[PDB]
């Protein structure tokens, strides 16, 4: 982004911290909704 | 080291030491012999098992 | 035939502070297992 | 050059993940161990086999999936996916809980290959081998716990499931059927643990609290190389202080190794030599001098007599549902239970 | 230091491999996505849809007691 | 009296764990 | 109490005899 | 430079990360499943 | 004969066909072509 | 000097005292054989194989004279009840004799090997310095054991020249030595033919004898006696304690399981026997045939043998033990007396009621009462605030038939709750407790004790192996690493990990 | 089944964008390994 | 017979103390 | 203080017909003694 | 049980003679 023909690495790790971060609020907000929420 | 005629008998069967075919020697027989060992525990550990059904007796006390 | 000297003979050592951890183990073995042969 | 050898070099080789001859056991197994417990906890049920849902896809979290151990039905069958009760279908052999047995095989021939690879790779650096050695531990309760307490037990169903739970319900079952807890073996392998991690704790923060002054930083991490020749901590001074701590301290580096090499090692041991006795139900249960007195004694009351109560309700409330196959109907006035609970 | 392999850090870094993931890594999530929500995972693994952990004949577990013949015991429990 | 089993083994470690204090081998720097 | 009736003789050779091993080699050392 | 692109460490990453992508999608459908 | 024994036969070929034999020729192969350097 | 654990190493390069050190365990292991039997034949009960044989006494060595064809004893009894019976000098006592005067043979021959350790045998002609060959010698001693176990199966197991081996029924209550024909189809590898057996022992032995000649004309490879490093006897050490583990695995598996040679009469029932309900389905398939024929109830449990009803007991399955519940059965239960018959027990409304038994797992049990069509008609209730199905409002009797109690009916609550709760534990029993001073919980057999200690042994055998086969394979490093050892373990240096031969030089 | 369709398409998708985007590389790897 | 609860432990006991003791002399002898 | 060493330090000795002669002695003892102390 | 304390004693005894003649210090005249 701010070199020739690269990506910084920083951004790939903020992009991919916020997946993990994404899909792991998502297996919590499971936890409480659909299957398993004991509702 | 002290002779005896029982070493002097034995001596030829400790005489050997060290001796090796060159290179790999019967060690592909040796093999096919092992993987036929390995079948043969397969086999009767499966018999023990009952995983291995065969006809003409039953595993239990009865046969 | 005669009765010759060995060379293979070697001197053992337990030093104090193996005498030492090996006594503690030994009590607290008897600590832990005399419960047990009691019953 | 032959074809053994060329293999040799290949297999051999200084890659990114180191292969040798120990990688064509440790590799396979330890992808399918690992794949069928993923699977199993992902995609798979245990309903026929215990009454349960034990996987995402019914709703269970990452504690409660399990790889649940097989049907009581089978026994010790091995349940192959083309063996006589799964006839190939892979539906039926997931369904029976064939996946445990697949696990828990490949697993062992997995921990096997990576031994192996311990033995192959020290031979290869050229240092000694107790890596493998100190590795002998896990082994030994993984042989001990998930196979030969099944093979003592009536099935693999009393086996501990692949799971968080599941492992928490095995330990809970050893307790109230088992009095796994006044085992002695296991109070040696409490010992040994619980040691291991003091000398973990121990061993770290006094290195870190006995470093050398190496360099100008306060990040005293940067004041190591690894060619360096001489020691990065004062084994004098945490000598000292030790001493006047606690009245003892280590004088000798390669027995503080040994030592906590020897320590963790050796509780996994004796903890698996009380598990291999618990296989046959021969257990640590009781005193019986305490009960033949609590039997004449009405007045007589200790923490183990307490425990043994503990342990009678536990297995009254938990098997009818943890032993479903048994059809265990237990009227809920047969339930053992104190004043108003 | 370096056994061989091109460093992942560079690897990640780099435009052609983000064009062939930007397309790979999702679409493997929604192929395990339609392996979930076409239900061909229950069919697939034998797991009970959350109608079918009893049916109206069966309202009891369906705990497996046959030892050889468990194909035709899992039909009659259904 | 298993309790005079039971004392003679609990003290017998006690005295090990004084001797070991007081009686130690000494660390020489040599 | 009702005790095993080997219980004492166990537990005192289960402590006594390796004591007795280590302090014979203990004692020994440096000869 | 020049590096291999297929090596045996490449697939030791894809033989645990493709199924592990397809996995953790197939888990996010499970976590819209009604009851 | 039974089905059991057919299923363990089949197991044997298959695991060889699958597993053993295929990994050997990969193995031989590869070592084949990607050959060290003295 | 030498550390503690390693004061037998003396012996490492040292073939006639390791030959005298193995004559010593030998002797030891031949004498614990004679003492151990002589002490189990100082304390044996033979008054009554029935309900007090030899696993009920805490026999060990016992059962495995039996089961080779060591039946009697010079005193006139036999484990198999028969008396009268000459077994001239193999009887119990004779065989104990031999071990312990072979002992004390074996002990003599040690001393003789120590002491005149520099035999000119164990030198090399070659060199001069000590060297077993060790390809060779296990030439020998596998066509040694080849050619015994070829006798063994060949004359003593089939009875040619020797006694035969222990054969029972199927619920173990005609067992006896008798010669054993080989079996040489499939059913020979059933674990519960005898005759399996005794084919093994023949066909392996044949096996070993020809596997023995091959070892003994044909010299190792050089790349299979540098790989398994065939000079040093640590190799033999190794290998020999894997195969003996191994061995250890499988005789604990067979004793818990079950097999042809380890019988249900001289090392007790099975726990799986009590599991699947084996003495209890069989009883009442006798019963069953005697309704049929047109008996009574009496009549038909009448003719249930006694020992048919101690094996469906609970307290003779081995999996009831404690590990420190140390000694004989009968130190638990007590001896066992005689059968109280079996229980019929009827609630008020006339339907015929089952305890359910104990399974092997429980320490205790709750004690419910099921019908035909598995309802639960009565129990014994912990809280009796709300109890619903106690033995005193449900009216449950008890009518005993067969047995000391045959032709009885007990009504009165506290009889019938007795009753019931001995009914768990499988066929009721009457018990001596004040021989042995019993003290109520139960033993496991010689069947749970052995299993247990070749288990354990089997595991850590185990280590023993791996710690053995490291010593050997890493013995140049054993004293540590070389001062050295910079350039080869860096990372990317070398094509291959080791060779200095493979370096890339970029 | 339209399930095992919709199923290993998209593992067909990414197979075939992977080899598209490397495969001159991928066969220049193969050719320098003969 | 009905023997004294302590006798096997104190016979074992009266041989077995002196017996280490001498044993520990003897194999120090010498250093 | 100093801990200073003892020059009245002197080795005890207990030869091998010494020790066969007290081993002799203590198990004659026992064989003489063990009767009366099962009574 | 007191058979067996007998028997150790007496076998102790037996034993310290065989080992007093087979391996008593050898005599040397100098
Ligand atoms: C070191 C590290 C290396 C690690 C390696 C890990 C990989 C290992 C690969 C091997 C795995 C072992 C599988 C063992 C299968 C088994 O055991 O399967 C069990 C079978 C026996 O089957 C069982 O037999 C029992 C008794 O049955 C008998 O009795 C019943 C009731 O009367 C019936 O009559 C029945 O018909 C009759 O056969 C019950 O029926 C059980 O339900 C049935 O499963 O034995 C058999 O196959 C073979 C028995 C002999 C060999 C035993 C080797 C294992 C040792 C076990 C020790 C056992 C107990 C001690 C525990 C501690
Ligand atoms: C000729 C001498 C001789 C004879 C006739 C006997 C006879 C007997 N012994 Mg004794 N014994 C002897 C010497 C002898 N012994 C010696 C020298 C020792 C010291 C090691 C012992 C130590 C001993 C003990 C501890 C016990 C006996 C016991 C017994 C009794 C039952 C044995 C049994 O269960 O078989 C079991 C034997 C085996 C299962 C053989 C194992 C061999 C394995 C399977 C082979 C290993 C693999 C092989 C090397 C390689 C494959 C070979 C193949 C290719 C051919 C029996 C009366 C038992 C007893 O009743 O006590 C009184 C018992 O507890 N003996
Ligand atoms: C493995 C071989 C073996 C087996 C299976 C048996 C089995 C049996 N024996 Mg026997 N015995 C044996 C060897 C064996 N014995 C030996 C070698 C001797 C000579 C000492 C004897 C002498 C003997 C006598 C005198 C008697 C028996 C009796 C019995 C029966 C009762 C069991 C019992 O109470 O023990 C209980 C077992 C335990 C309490 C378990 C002990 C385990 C120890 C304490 C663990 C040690 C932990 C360790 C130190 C910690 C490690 C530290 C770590 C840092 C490394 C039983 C069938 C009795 C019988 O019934 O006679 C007919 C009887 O009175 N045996
Ligand atoms: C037949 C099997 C066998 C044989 C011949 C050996 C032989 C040897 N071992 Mg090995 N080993 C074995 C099995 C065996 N081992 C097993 C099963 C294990 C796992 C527990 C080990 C673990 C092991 C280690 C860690 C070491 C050895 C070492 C040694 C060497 C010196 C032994 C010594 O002086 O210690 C002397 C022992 C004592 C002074 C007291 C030990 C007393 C024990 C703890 C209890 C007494 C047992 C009792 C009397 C008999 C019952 C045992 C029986 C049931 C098996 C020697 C070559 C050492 C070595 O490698 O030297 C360089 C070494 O450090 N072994
Ligand atoms: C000097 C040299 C000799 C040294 C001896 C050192 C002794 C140490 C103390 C002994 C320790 C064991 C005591 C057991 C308790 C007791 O008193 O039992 C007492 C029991 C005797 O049991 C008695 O039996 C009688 C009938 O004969 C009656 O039934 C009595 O009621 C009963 O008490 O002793 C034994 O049975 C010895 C056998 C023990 C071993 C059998 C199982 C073998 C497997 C072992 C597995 C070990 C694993 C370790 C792994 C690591
Ligand atoms: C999970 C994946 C599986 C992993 C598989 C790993 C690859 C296989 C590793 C094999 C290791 C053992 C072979 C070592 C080489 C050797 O011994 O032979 C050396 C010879 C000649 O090599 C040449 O011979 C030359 C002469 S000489 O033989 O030494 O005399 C010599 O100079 C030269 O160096 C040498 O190359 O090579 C051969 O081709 C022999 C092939 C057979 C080797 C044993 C295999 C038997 C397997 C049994 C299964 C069949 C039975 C089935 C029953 C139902
Ligand atoms: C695809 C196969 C990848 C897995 C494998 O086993 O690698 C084996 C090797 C790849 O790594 C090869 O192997 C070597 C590195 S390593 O062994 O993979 O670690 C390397 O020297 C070589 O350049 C590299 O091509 O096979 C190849 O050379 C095939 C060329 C790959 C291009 C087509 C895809
Ligand atoms: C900022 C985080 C601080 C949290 C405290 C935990 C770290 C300290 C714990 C060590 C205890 C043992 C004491 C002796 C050990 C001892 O003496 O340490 C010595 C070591 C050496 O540090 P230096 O002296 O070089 O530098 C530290 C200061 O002196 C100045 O920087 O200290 C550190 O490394 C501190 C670094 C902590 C900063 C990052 C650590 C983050 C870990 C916690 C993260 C969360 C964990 C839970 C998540 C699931
Ligand atoms: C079974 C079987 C098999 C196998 C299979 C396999 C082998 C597979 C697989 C598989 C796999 C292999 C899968 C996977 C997976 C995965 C997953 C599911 C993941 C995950 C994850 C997560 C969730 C994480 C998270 C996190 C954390 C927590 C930490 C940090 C951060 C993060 C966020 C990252 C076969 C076919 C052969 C046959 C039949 C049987
Ligand atoms: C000199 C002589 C003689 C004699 C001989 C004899 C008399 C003998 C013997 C012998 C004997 C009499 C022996 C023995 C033995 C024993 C043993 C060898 C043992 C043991 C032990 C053990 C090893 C154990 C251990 C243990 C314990 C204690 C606890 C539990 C666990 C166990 C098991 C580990 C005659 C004149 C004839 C001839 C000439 C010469
Ligand atoms: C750890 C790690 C990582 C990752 C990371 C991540 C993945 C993330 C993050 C993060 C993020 C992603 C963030 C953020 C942020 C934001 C903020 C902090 C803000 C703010 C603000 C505010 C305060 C707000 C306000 C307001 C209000 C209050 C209302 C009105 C409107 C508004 C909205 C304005 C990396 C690779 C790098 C490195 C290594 C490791
Ligand atoms: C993450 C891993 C993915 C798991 C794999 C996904 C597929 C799982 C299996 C579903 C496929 C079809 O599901 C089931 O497959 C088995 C094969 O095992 C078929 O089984 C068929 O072939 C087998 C093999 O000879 C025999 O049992 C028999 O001839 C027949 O039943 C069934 O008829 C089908 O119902
Ligand atoms: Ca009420
Ligand atoms: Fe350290």
């Amino acid at each position: 982004m701010f070199a020739e023909g690269r990506i910084p690495l920083w951004v790939v790790g903020v992009v991919a911290g916020i997946g993990a971060i994404g899909v792991l609020g998502l297996f919590f907000y499971g936890a409480y909704a659909g299957l398993g929420s004991s509702m | 080291a002290q002779r005896t005629r029982l070493g002097d008998i034995l001596r030829p069967l400790n005489s050997e030491y060290g001796k090796v075919v060159p290179g790999w020697g019967t060690t592909p027989v040796m093999g096919v012999f092992m993987a036929l060992f390995l079948v043969f525990l397969l086999i009767i550990l499966q018999i023990y098992n009952s995983s291995l059904i065969l006809e003409g007796f039953s595993v239990d006390w009865a046969g | 035939m005669d009765r010759n000297s060995n060379p293979n003979r070697q001197p053992v050592e337990l030093n104090r502070t193996s005498l030492y951890l090996g006594l503690l183990l030994v009590a607290v073995l008897g600590i832990l297992f005399s419960s047990y042969f009691f019953n | 050059r032959g074809w053994f050898d060329v293999l040799d070099d290949w297999l051999k080789r200084d890659r990114f993940v180191f292969i040798g001859w120990s990688g064509l056991l440790l590799f396979p197994c330890a992808f399918m161990a690992l794949g069928g417990w993923l699977t199993g906890t992902t995609f798979v049920t245990s309903w026929y086999t215990h009454g349960l849902a034990s996987s995402y896809l019914e709703g269970a979290n990452f504690l409660t999936v399990a790889v649940s151990s097989p049907a009581d039905a089978f026994g010790h069958s091995l349940l192959f996916l083309w063996g006589p009760e799964a006839q190939g279908n892979l539906t039926r052999w997931f369904q029976i809980g064939g996946l445990w047995p697949f696990v828990a095989l490949h697993g062992a021939f997995g921990l096997i290959g990576f031994m192996l690879r311990q033995f192959e790779i020290s031979r290869l650096v050229g240092i000694r081998p107790y890596n493998a050695i100190a590795f002998s531990g896990p082994i030994a309760v993984f042989v001990s716990v998930f196979l030969m307490y099944p093979l003592g037990q009536s099935s693999w169903f009393f086996a501990p499931s692949f799971g968080v739970a599941g492992i928490f319900r095995f330990i809970l079952f050893l307790q109230g059927f088992h009095n796994w807890t006044l085992n002695p073996f296991h109070m040696m392998g409490v010992a040994g643990i619980l040691g291991g991690a003091l000398l973990c704790a121990i061993h770290g923060a006094t290195v870190e609290n006995t470093l050398f002054e190496d360099g100008e930083d306060s990040n005293t991490f940067r004041a190591f190389e690894p060619t360096q020749a001489e020691e990065t901590y004062s084994m004098v001074t945490a000598n000292r202080f030790w001493s006047q701590i606690f009245g003892i301290a280590f004088s000798n580096k390669r027995w503080l190794h040994f030592f906590m090499l020897f320590v963790p090692v050796t509780g996994l041991w004796m903890s698996s030599v009380g598990i291999v006795g618990l296989a046959l139900n021969l257990r640590a249960y009781d005193f019986v001098s305490q009960e033949l007195r609590a039997a004449e004694d009405p007045e007589f009351e200790t923490f183990y007599t307490k425990n043994i109560l503990l342990n009678e309700g536990m297995r009254a409330w938990m098997a009818p549902q943890d032993q479903p196959h048994e059809n265990f109907i237990f009227p809920e006035e047969v339930l053992p239970r104190g004043n108003a609970l | 230091g370096t056994t061989g392999e091109r460093p992942f850090s560079d690897i990640v870094t780099s435009i052609r491999y983000w064009v062939i993931h930007s397309i790979t890594i999702p679409m493997l999530f929604i192929a395990g996505w339609l392996f979930v929500s076409t239900g061909l995972a229950y069919d697939a693994f034998g797991t009970p849809r959350p109608d079918e952990y009893f049916t109206q004949t069966r309202q009891e577990l369906p705990i497996l007691q046959e030892r050889y013949d468990i194909n035709q015991e899992i039909q009659e429990f259904n | 009296m298993e309790s005079v089993a039971y004392i003679l083994v609990l003290t017998m470690a006690l005295a090990v764990l004084f001797f070991a204090i007081a009686f130690r081998e000494p660390p020489r720097i040599e | 109490m009702q005790v095993n009736n080997l219980g004492f003789i166990a537990s005192i050779l289960f402590v006594l005899v390796p004591t007795v091993f280590l302090l014979i080699l203990f004692i020994q050392t440096g000869k | 430079v020049t590096y291999p692109i297929f090596t045996v460490r490449w697939l030791a990453v894809h033989t645990l990360a493709v199924p592990s992508v397809f996995f953790v999608g197939a888990i996010a459908a499970m976590q819209f499943i009604q009851r | 004969m039974t089905p059991s024994l057919a299923n363990f036969l089949w197991s044997l070929v298959l695991g060889a066909a699958i597993v053993l034999i295929p990994a050997t020729v990969g193995l031989i192969f590869i070592s084949q072509k990607d050959k060290i350097t003295r | 000097g030498l550390p503690w654990y390693r004061v037998h190493t003396v012996v490492l390069n040292d073939p006639g005292r390791l030959i005298s050190v193995h004559l010593m365990h030998t002797a030891l292991v031949a004498g614990w054989a004679g003492s151990m039997a002589l002490y189990e034949l100082a304390i044996f009960d033979s008054s009554d194989a029935v309900l007090n044989p030899m696993w009920r006494q805490g026999m060990f060595v016992l059962p495995f004279m039996a089961r080779l064809g060591v039946t009697s004893s010079w005193n006139g009894w036999s484990v198999t009840g028969e008396t009268g019976l000459d077994p001239g000098f193999w009887s119990f006592e004779g065989v104990a004799a031999a071990h312990i005067v072979l002992s004390g043979l074996l002990f003599l021959a040690a001393v003789w090997h120590w002491v005149f350790w520099d035999l000119e045998l164990f030198v090399d002609p070659r060199t001069g310095e000590s060297a077993l060959d060790l390809p060779k010698m296990f030439g020998i001693h596998l066509f040694l054991s080849g050619l015994l176990c070829f006798g063994f199966g060949a004359f003593h197991l089939t009875g040619v020249w020797g006694p035969g081996m222990w054969v029972s029924d199927p619920y173990g209550l005609t067992g006896h030595v008798q010669p054993v024909a080989p079996e040489w189809g499939p059913a020979g590898f059933n674990p519960f033919n005898p005759g399996g057996v005794v084919a093994h022992h023949i066909a392996a032995g044949i096996v070993g004898i020809i596997a023995g000649l091959f070892h003994l004309t044909v010299r190792p490879p050089e790349r299979l006696y540098k790989a398994l490093r065939m000079g040093n006897i640590e190799t033999v050490l190794s290998s020999s304690i894997a195969a003996v583990f191994f061995a250890a695995f499988v005789v604990a598996g067979t004793m818990w399981y079950g097999n042809a040679t380890t019988p249900i009469e001289l090392f007790g029932p099975t726990r799986y026997q009590w599991d699947k309900g084996y003495f209890q389905e069989e009883i009442q398939r006798r019963v069953d045939s005697q309704l049929a024929e047109g008996a009574s109830l009496s009549e038909a449990w009448s003719t249930i043998p006694e020992k048919l009803a101690f094996y469906d007991y609970v307290g003779n399955s081995p999996a009831k033990g404690g590990l420190f519940r140390t000694g004989a059965m009968n130190s638990g239960d007590g001896i066992a007396q005689e059968w109280i018959g079996h229980p019929i027990f009827k609630d008020k409304e006339g339907r015929e009621l089952e305890v359910r038994r104990m399974p092997n797992f429980f320490e205790t049990f709750p004690v419910i009462m099921t019908d035909a069509d598995g309802v639960v008609r009565a129990d014994i209730p912990f809280r009796r605030s709300e109890s619903k199905f106690s033995v005193e409002q449900t009216g449950v009797t008890v009518s005993f038939y067969g047995g000391a109690l045959d032709g009885q009916t007990f009504s009165n609550p506290s009889d019938v709750k007795k009753f019931a709760r001995k009914a768990q534990l499988g066929e009721g029993f009457d018990f001596d407790t004040e021989t042995f001073n019993s003290d109520g919980v139960f033993r496991t057999s010689p069947r749970g004790w052995f299993t247990f200690g070749h288990a354990v042994f089997a595991l850590l055998f185990f280590f023993g192996h791996i710690w053995h086969g490291s010593r050997t394979l890493f013995r140049d490093v054993f004293a540590g690493v070389d001062p050295g050892l910079e350039e080869q373990v860096e990372f990317g240096v070398f094509a291959k990990v080791g060779d200095l031969s493979t370096r890339k030089e970029a | 089944d339209w399930r095992v369709i919709v199923v290993v398409s998209p593992l067909l998708i990414a197979a075939t964008w992977a080899a598209i985007n490397i495969g001159a590389a991928a066969i220049r790897q193969l050719q320098d390994v003969l």
